[PDB]
């Protein structure tokens, strides 16, 4: 049997809050403390506080005093966590993750996380720009090149290269989300550096939340 | 209160990881420590500074004493690559360690090569530049990439992405975008990656001048 299952996925703008569910078992809802911690893109892990919802006693971590705010609903065994006056600093993978309560047997069953995402932006088509093959990515009889697919939102994004009769050789990298709000990534593809006076190269971009498609030519650069 | 962990942790199957974690108030409390692989949760492996969850291996062990908690990994093996942190409490509230990236060395190590792509001039009509640094098909995972622009180190402007293991040669690609408006891109001249990696011997900077064609 599952023990804790969170919400879906958020989407939400600078200033709103964001209210995160986390449904436990009875089992752990009356025998557990449950701790919230959440980690962003490529960094650590940063413990919000925690509840014991049984009691419903909560304690908070001083840097998010005022912030949250952490309730229960014993009829159905969940348990919520509301981060209120979001920034941009706030988006993370958000968990919840049970505890028995020196005297603590540390969190050894966590929720699958929910993401949430803070952002001031509205839908937004990405634009396509080349990464030129040129001298300063040529390594050898290796030639780089590449589209850079930037400033669009939400996600997804695909990405493929001569309508997808050239796939060897192809990183299309994981987006990142930039200060500004919007996401940004590259498509990059090596190819033997002799082909680049022959062989025409066009990366196809499809952003289906904003019904963008654009097929860009990338050509060494003169 | 903060725990401090090496950032990264380096062997060779079968032999022992050691990862440290040291705090003033370690002694006064508990310790445990979790594993974290991509794209999961984190899982418990040590708790109350010794202790092995049920169906946690018995290679893993825990000791804390003289400020200092350590995890210990006899043989070392290829499932036991992952991200570890340690935790404790100062009185109320939980302290993470900054975490520990653990590498266990299974193929040689391949450096990186290094591409660089100076803006196009279709960007730096919209107002905005970005320079994008590329490292391909290295091993191991961990890299650092600094951004230098007239030799001034770059902070706060870029941003990195990784790519998921190869499945065949298990190496991986790494992009570092540099983001800059276009009137300061237009200032400096030298516009310059430093990458640095095991599979190197001295760090390798792929570099242009503002106007080289
Ligand atoms: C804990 O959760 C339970 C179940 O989610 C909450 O009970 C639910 O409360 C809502 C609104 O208070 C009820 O919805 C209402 O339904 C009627 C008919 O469908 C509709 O006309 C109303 O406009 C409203 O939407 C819902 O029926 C009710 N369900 C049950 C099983 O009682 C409860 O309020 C929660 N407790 C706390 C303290 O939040």
């Amino acid at each position: 049997q599952v023990q804790l299952v969170q919400s879906g996925a958020e989407v939400k703008k600078p200033g709103a809050s964001v209210k995160v569910s986390c449904k436990t078992s009875g089992y752990t809802f009356n025998n557990y403390d449950i701790n919230w911690v959440r980690q962003a893109a490529g960094q650590g892990l940063e413990w919000m506080g925690w509840m014991n919802p049984y009691s419903g006693n909560t304690g908070y971590a001083q840097k998010f005093q005022g912030r949250v705010t952490m309730t229960r609903n014993i009829s159905i065994t969940t348990v919520y966590m509301e981060l209120s006056s979001l920034r941009s600093e706030d988006t993370a993978v958000y968990y919840c993750a049970r505890e028995v309560r020196g005297y603590g047997g540390g969190s050894d069953y966590w929720g699958q996380g929910t993401l949430v995402t803070v952002s001031s932006a509205s839908t937004k088509g990405p634009s396509v720009f080349p990464l030129a093959p040129s001298s300063k990515s040529t390594s050898g009889g290796t030639a780089a090149l590449g589209c850079l697919v930037k400033d669009y939102f939400p996600e997804p994004v695909t990405v493929s290269w001569n309508s997808g009769a050239l796939t060897s050789g192809v990183h299309t990298f994981p987006a990142v989300l930039q200060s500004s709000g919007l996401y940004s990534l590259s498509s990059v593809v090596t190819v033997p550096s002799s082909s680049l006076g022959t062989q025409t190269y066009i990366c196809n971009v499809n952003h289906k939340p904003s019904n963008t498609k654009v097929d860009k030519r990338v050509e060494p650069k003169s | 209160y903060e725990l401090t962990q090496p950032p990264s942790v380096s062997l060779s199957p079968g032999q022992t990881a050691t990862i440290t974690c040291s705090g003033d108030k370690l002694d006064d409390n508990y310790v445990c420590w979790y594993q974290q692989k991509p794209g999961q949760s984190p899982v418990l492996v040590i708790y109350q500074d010794t202790m092995r969850p049920s169906g946690i291996p018995e290679r893993f062990s825990g000791s804390n004493s003289g400020n200092i908690a350590t995890l210990t990994i006899s043989g070392t093996q290829a499932v036991d690559e992952a991200d570890y942190y340690c935790q404790a409490w100062d009185g109320s509230t939980v302290v993470f360690g900054g975490g520990t990236r653990l590498t266990v060395l299974g193929q040689p190590k391949a450096a990186p090569s290094v591409f660089i792509f100076p803006p196009s001039d279709e960007q730096l009509k919209s107002g905005t530049a970005s320079v994008v640094c590329l490292l391909n098909n290295f091993y191991p995972r961990e890299a650092k990439v600094q951004w230098k622009v007239d030799n001034a180190l770059q902070s706060g402007n870029s941003q990195e992405s990784v790519t998921e293991q190869d499945s065949k040669d298990s190496t991986y690609s790494l992009s570092s975008t540099l983001t800059l408006s276009k009137a300061d891109y237009e200032k400096h001249k030298v516009y310059a990656c430093e990458v640095t990696h095991q599979g190197l011997s001295s760090p390798v900077t792929k570099s242009f001048n503002r106007g080289e064609c």
